[PDB]
């Protein structure tokens, strides 16, 4: 052109992951909970739609959706497993949304639990104005 | 180390 | 915060300089020809409000400001110099201006012409709207 | 030159600080843990020669050395500090060192644990490609 | 990850067109040279295998190989074209090869003559330890 | 306004 | 406070 | 080259 807006919002992926004192009847042996927030208490809900979690197929409806604050899943489990994280933005034009591999892991009963912190970074070139001013109120 | 959901 | 726009646009600044059939009357041996443009094909026109070229001071009138396009100096001399160039936006917050030392160099007689090209990136960091449309359409 | 590689890494710098259920015998209330590490799947040991984590004065060897991963420190304590963190290359030439002031901060009683994560962008312009391998071993 | 390098060349497009009084037995008011060099004469030979300039179809073997230093083409001609360059790289992996639109202009008699430069930047992301060390003895 | 040949 | 150590 | 400098 040459010129170009290069806008960055940052992201929280992270999640807890305790040994429960008794096993849930279902034998269930965990409790843990995964998320996505913005850094330092950033209102991601400015330029996020929604947030898609999707669960291993073991559970009931393994796909999980938060279109309001906070984006996150609270359940009771075995094991740990791959995490596909889809989160969709206020966008109109292309990327509309932008996907993570969560690792959600599980620690053993005799080891600390899990208290583990992602971050990422976004980077959206040239967005249009409207969206803009919400990325950059987050 | 620990379980797993096998894929 | 922690959020950020970095908007970079292109600038170019060059200098033409040859040696005259014969001198002036003063005997001024070079014509040379100085300017700052944007690349093909632009038009800095929207967000430059006025460039300002500092000639040495044994020049009538030496500062010579250019509120629009072209932006150069046409001149005849003896001598290069440096020439300090001030580009000056229509944005009302830091920064209003930018400076470039452009070496203004000639070549001896007995030699070739001179067409020199220098390239400069400008980022503006988290900038208004207003300013940003005006970097946009350039 | 006119030539020139940024080789960009990345670095993870962050915390835990839990409340004691019950306090040291020295009076001590928190329990934490500070580290530095490298993003989900990269061995940073390829680059780093050792991290020194710059405890407050009132722990003893407050300068603590870590020369392999994991680079951490745990200790128990009664207060937050700003923690000088230095990571080291394993480069003979400039820069060995990066610092970082870390604020290692707690929270009261009868709010949650800390869990902070920080990371940090690391640009090396032009090293030797000896070094520069490790770097990308990463 | 990261495991980033980007590497950057610049390069300078360029072209004379001087006019010819009195025109050639075939018509050809003109006579022009294009080329395409590095700036403050750094030998691109380096890591340039070839340049290929495309000339309009008038032209006989319009399909042009520089593959040695100079990479230039000097010729006469009555008209001005878009002239497509390919400068190919002593890479063994994508890219093997970039495309400038090059526009090959004139002035006529009576309006000076052309002595134009055009910047372009180059950035390898990622290259191999081979061809790396050509580009920054380049 | 000048000679460009054209495609 | 948070309370933090004394520089 | 003579720069007036
Ligand atoms: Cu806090
Ligand atoms: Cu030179
Ligand atoms: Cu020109």
């Amino acid at each position: 052109m040459a010129s170009s807006c290069a806008v960055q919002v940052k992201l929280e992926l992270g999640h807890r992951a305790q040994v429960r004192k008794k096993p849930t009847v279902e034998g269930f042996t965990h409790d843990w909970m995964v998320f996505v927030r913005g850094p330092e208490h950033s209102n991601i809900q400015h330029f996020v739609e929604k947030v898609v979690f999707h669960l291993h197929e073991s559970f009931p409806r393994p796909k999980r959706v938060c279109k309001d604050p906070p984006y996150k899943v609270e359940e009771s489990g075995y094991a740990g497993f791959i995490l596909p994280i889809e989160v969709y933005f206020k966008n109109k034009e292309e990327p509309r949304k932008v996907r993570f591999d969560y690792d959600l892991f599980l620690h053993l009963e005799g080891h600390p639990p899990v208290n583990h912190l992602r971050c990422e970074k976004l980077t959206f070139n040239n967005p249009t104005e409207d969206f803009r001013r919400k990325l950059l109120k987050a | 180390k620990a379980p797993r959901k096998q894929l």
